[PDB]
RNA sequence: GAAAUUGUUGAAAGGGAAGGGCAUUUGAUCAGACA
RNA sequence: AGAACUGGCGAUGCGGGAUGAACCGAACGUAGAGUUAAGGUGCCGGAAUACACGCUCAUCAGACACCACAAAAGGUGUUAG
RNA sequence: GCCCUGAAAAUGGAUGGCGCUCAAGCGUGUUACCUAUACUCUACCGUCAGGGUUGAUAUGAUGCCCUGACGAGUAGGCAGGCGUGGAGGUCAGUGACGAAGCCUAGACCGUAAGGUCGGGUCGAACGGCCUCUAGUGCAGAUCUUGGUGGUAGUAGCAAAUA
RNA sequence: UUUGCUCCACACAAUAUAGAUGGAUACGAAUAAGGCGUCCUUGUGGCGUCGCUGAACCAUAGCAGGCUAGCAACGGUGCACUUGGCGGAAAGGCCUUGGGUGCUUGCUGGCGAAUUGCAAUGUCAUUUUGCGUGGGGAUAAAUCAUUUGUAUACGACUUAGA
């Protein structure tokens, strides 16, 4: 659904007299503007709590930073999503730099893989894999082998005019 | 010397139109060279002259020019649209077409 | 509706058109295969009937 | 030697002729309007003729002004054509078609003495 | 750019050629394409094969003489997919088409003219390595095409005699950069140094 | 002494109709305005 | 075939959906300049053979609402769970 | 999930066509770009509204001036107009030095009905303006009467012995 | 049929033009591989180097390019000759010899340019044809009518006729 970045959002029940002070809830949410960001978090409020959002407010919302935007991180994400024919748990991992780039291509992939929408999709968790090792998906594993290195081979240079007086080579 | 040339080379190529419809006021103009429309931008009231060739001889002469200006970029291609003293005749879509250098401003 | 009884169509497809030829002297489309360690000769011969 | 005026435009020359009086020879090209129920011009489909209607109307600045700027005033004699006396910047004068060869030397040489234009000097000139 | 502009057909994508030669004919640039026969269409041989009988059984039942005429050779059917992005029934069109020329092998004039490539139909520029694809000049033998064997052989003919154009050439060149050599280190060689040369 | 329709002459266009709309090239033709 | 509420077509062109009464967009005096809608931007055709991550190879692949159809059931094809 | 099997109809044929395979395919994201009689600004037409202006000594008070907004349209209603035959009035209107009519990819006015002029033909009458009046406007009615085409130099003109 | 036809030459007239305006600048083959240089044991060889776009290469100064002088080079190039050879895929074009002649911006000189008035394509290309001029060259046939019947509705076909 876009660029995402994440907030905290942080809501109430509204107050009342016998009820001052109700106890405040917080939601990290993944969205691409504060506005879909408070729409979300009521969204599942209501599926934790009795409330909406005409009986509550939003007491805070807050844009959380990721904290070492450039150190490469093996996330371990947690989905629920809805099939054509079902609802269901999956777990995958996702290897970037920022839990926002990793949920960027979460949504990606659970487009192209299962073609889930947006709407079809509950993040339930996403979370740092400390140590290797506990890293389970392979197609990760793959890449925190000692020493790594690979060629790119068949090179495809993008020309710029319509004509070319060589012949390309793919070599690199 | 061998070359006189003081104005790019240009094409003709359609009207602004539709997928149905066009409209002759406005003609479109490939530039040789410019790729992009920030490289159109430097053509932007550039004057343009579609030369032609006729029988009858008139003010001394058996050549005749269509004067315009290029007036907007088109596109993202550097091609770049632009309006004539009189509307382009249309057997000319793939007629070459000559942008000048004037009003200069370098 | 789907003939009723079948039976082979009348004349060859592969004579047409059936017009006049464009000449008397029929045209030889074809000459026999060349095997030149043979001698030379005419590989066919005019005459009349 | 006629009022100044701001340029005339006139908003759509060619002529309205009728629809299909290209088609028969029975439809003469004097405008008229479709009323049939299906008709493509009445309905205004694209590619048809168009239709005359108020928007083509000219400025009320330079209407009836024909190209010099003046308005032409019918003339049958020269009494007629010295009601444009005080007017000369404004009107010009067409001598009627039925005026005679003769009467029109004299109205002609009445316009020029009055500074009158005429708009169609040459009719009937013995040349 | 240049009045005529010759592409070397071998090793391109016959639609991905046909878009742009269509466009810059529209555009009034002539063009000539040659080696047809070396044209390539993704997807494998049976494949193309297979459509092109769907092709072969389109006629005009009444008459077939009046139907859709099938050319079994590789320019023609590179024309095909020419003409059919081409507004050519308007005169335009045929004027666009009349600045087209397109042929098997490399015939004279343009065996001495150069030719170029287009990268962007370029076979082995845009097809996922791995991926079948299809040789025109074999695609269009097994629908009826009579002369791949007499291009094959005037083609190899061809080929033997510009390669001694060209080991002249290479040769006439290692003496023209003996040169550029003595000259090099000299004032007139680093004040065009300076000025980028 | 209209029109349909016809002969001649002159000009023009015409790859399975023709005619029409917006627009310009080309050709032919013409009004006005200038002092 | 027959009712309910609204909105339309009929009575209405215009842009889109190739095409089409009713769908999408938008309702019309004659025009200039600008910006858009719905819908598009390889070529036909105005407009990126743009960017980005995946998935897909079909000896009857697939390709955009209304809409011009496909189901149960199967696959040690391949993908992610 | 995509793909494959499951998947049979009649003239040759349709993701609109070409064609496309790390797509020009399917899912999803991000920019840019094209273009409606729509939106914004401006001119001009007309409609509706709200103002202003009898003061001579010049010309429309149904006038003139300022301002704002609006404009689809069958059946149908109303309004302001164009055109014909005839009638009262008027212009002491046009005309044998050529009325009327007719012809004219010549001109000009009008959004339009139409109006005006030139040139050619012609031969005896005719028109502007205010009014009065109706047997007052045609493309259709298998409309009426007359005239004329393509069909076409075509079907044919071949029974009864010559 | 009133001196016709054709190739080369130039002169005038006309008619065009799907669109000149420094140059279409020649290996082949591969792409999970190649180009070039160099050596060699000549090979699926050693060694070097290059790419990452033609953003190149070549050409390019002079009244649209005038008139002139000189030097250094002996190079470049236009033209018309002439020598030897190549190319049939549509060769109709490529290469090579030799003398002649022009130009040379390789370098250094003398003169000229204005008034086209502050821009107006400011006209420099290549199609087809027509009329005469004189330098070469060449001096037919088809059709109607007649006729055959290997042919035929009519045309057509096929024969025959100094
Ligand atoms: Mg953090
Ligand atoms: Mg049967
Ligand atoms: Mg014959
Ligand atoms: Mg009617
Ligand atoms: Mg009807
Ligand atoms: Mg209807
Ligand atoms: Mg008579
Ligand atoms: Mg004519
Ligand atoms: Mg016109
Ligand atoms: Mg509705
Ligand atoms: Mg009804
Ligand atoms: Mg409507
Ligand atoms: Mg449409
Ligand atoms: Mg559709
Ligand atoms: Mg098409
Ligand atoms: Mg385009
Ligand atoms: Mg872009
Ligand atoms: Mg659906
Ligand atoms: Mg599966
Ligand atoms: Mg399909
Ligand atoms: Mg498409
Ligand atoms: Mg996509
Ligand atoms: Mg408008
Ligand atoms: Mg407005
Ligand atoms: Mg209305
Ligand atoms: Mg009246
Ligand atoms: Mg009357
Ligand atoms: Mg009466
Ligand atoms: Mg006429
Ligand atoms: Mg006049
Ligand atoms: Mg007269
Ligand atoms: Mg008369
Ligand atoms: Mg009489
Ligand atoms: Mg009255
Ligand atoms: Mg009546
Ligand atoms: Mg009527
Ligand atoms: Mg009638
Ligand atoms: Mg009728
Ligand atoms: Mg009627
Ligand atoms: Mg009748
Ligand atoms: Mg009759
Ligand atoms: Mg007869
Ligand atoms: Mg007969
Ligand atoms: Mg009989
Ligand atoms: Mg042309
Ligand atoms: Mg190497
Ligand atoms: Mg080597
Ligand atoms: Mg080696
Ligand atoms: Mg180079
Ligand atoms: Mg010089
Ligand atoms: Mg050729
Ligand atoms: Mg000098
Ligand atoms: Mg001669």
């Amino acid at each position: 659904m876009a660029h995402f970045k994440e907030y905290q959002v942080i809501g109430r029940r509204l107050p009342t007299e016998s009820v001052p002070e109700p106890k405040l809830f917080r939601m990290r949410i993944f969205a691409s503007n504060e506005v879909i960001a408070k729409s979300r978090y009521w969204y599942f409020l209501q599926k934790l709590h009795k409330v909406k959002k005409a009986s509550g407010e939003i007491v805070s919302i807050n844009q959380i930073n990721e904290a070492h935007p450039t150190k490469v991180k093996n996330f371990g994400v947690w989905v629920r999503y809805d099939s054509r024919s079902g609802t269901h748990n999956m777990y995958k991992e996702i290897r970037d730099v920022s839990r926002v780039a990793a949920v960027e291509t979460l949504y990606q992939d659970m487009a192209a893989r299962h073609r889930a929408r947006f709407r079809s999709i509950h993040i339930l968790k996403v979370a740092e894999i400390e140590k290797t090792a506990d890293v389970k998906r392979q197609y990760v594993k793959q890449f925190l082998t000692k020493d790594l290195k690979f060629p790119l081979p068949h090179r495809v240079q993008k020309s710029t005019k319509t004509f070319s007086y060589k012949r390309p080579s793919t070599f690199y | 010397a061998e070359s006189h040339r003081l104005y790019v080379k240009g094409k003709h190529l359609s009207y602004q139109r539709s997928k149905r419809v066009n409209n002759p006021n406005v003609s479109l103009i490939k530039i040789e060279g410019v790729a992009t429309p920030q490289d159109a931008q430097f053509y932007l009231g550039k004057r343009i002259a579609y030369v032609y060739r006729a029988s009858k001889e008139v003010r001394g002469s058996k050549i005749r020019v269509m004067w315009g200006k290029v007036t907007r970029t088109h596109g993202n291609s550097g091609v770049v649209r632009a309006t004539f003293r009189n509307n382009l005749p249309a057997k000319t879509f793939g007629a070459s077409v000559r942008i000048f250098l004037y009003p200069s401003n370098i | 509706s789907h003939r009723k009884y079948e039976a082979p169509r009348h004349g060859h497809l592969g004579f047409l058109p059936r017009k006049r030829a464009a000449s008397i002297r029929a045209r030889v489309k074809a000459f026999p295969k060349d095997d030149r360690s043979k001698p030379v000769a005419l590989t066919s011969f005019l005459g009349y009937k | 030697a006629s009022l100044p005026h701001p340029k005339i435009v006139k908003k759509h020359t060619k002529k309205f002729k009728r629809h299909h009086s290209d088609r028969y020879h029975r439809v003469a090209e004097n405008w008229r309007k479709q009323k049939g129920i299906d008709s493509v011009v009445r309905r205004r489909f694209r590619g048809n003729i168009s239709q005359p209607k108020i928007g083509y109307g000219s400025n009320k600045k330079t209407k009836f002004l024909s190209p010099s700027g003046h308005k032409t005033f019918l003339v049958a004699n020269v009494k007629d054509l010295e009601t444009l006396t005080m007017h000369t910047k404004t009107y010009a004068a067409e001598i009627a078609h039925n005026i005679s060869a003769k009467n029109r030397v004299v109205i002609l040489a009445r316009a020029k003495a009055l500074g009158i234009k005429v708009t169609n000097p040459k009719g009937r000139l013995a040349l | 750019v240049e009045p005529v502009v010759v592409i070397d057909g071998k090793g391109h994508l016959v639609g991905r050629l046909a878009s742009v030669v269509a466009k810059q004919l529209l555009n009034g640039q002539k063009i000539v394409v040659v080696r047809a026969e070396e044209l390539n269409i993704s997807g494998e041989f049976f494949r193309n094969k297979l459509k092109y009988h769907d092709f072969l059984r389109k006629a005009t039942a009444f008459n077939k003489t009046r139907g859709p005429f099938h050319f079994r050779a590789p320019s023609r059917i590179f024309y095909k997919a020419l003409r059919g992005m081409v507004s050519h029934k308007t005169a335009r069109g045929k004027a666009a088409l009349e600045r087209l020329k397109v042929f098997e092998g490399i015939p004279p004039p343009y065996d001495k003219k150069k030719r170029v490539v287009v990268p962007q139909a370029l076979r082995v520029l845009r097809l996922k390595p791995g991926r079948k694809y299809t040789t025109l000049g074999k695609l269009s033998t097994s629908v009826g095409w009579k002369y791949e064997d007499v291009v094959a052989k005037l083609e190899a003919k061809r080929k033997v005699s510009s390669a001694e154009y060209y080991a002249k050439k290479r040769a006439f060149t290692k003496k023209v950069a003996s040169a550029n050599a003595t000259a090099a280190e000299s004032d007139v060689a680093k004040q065009l140094a300076a000025l980028g040369y």
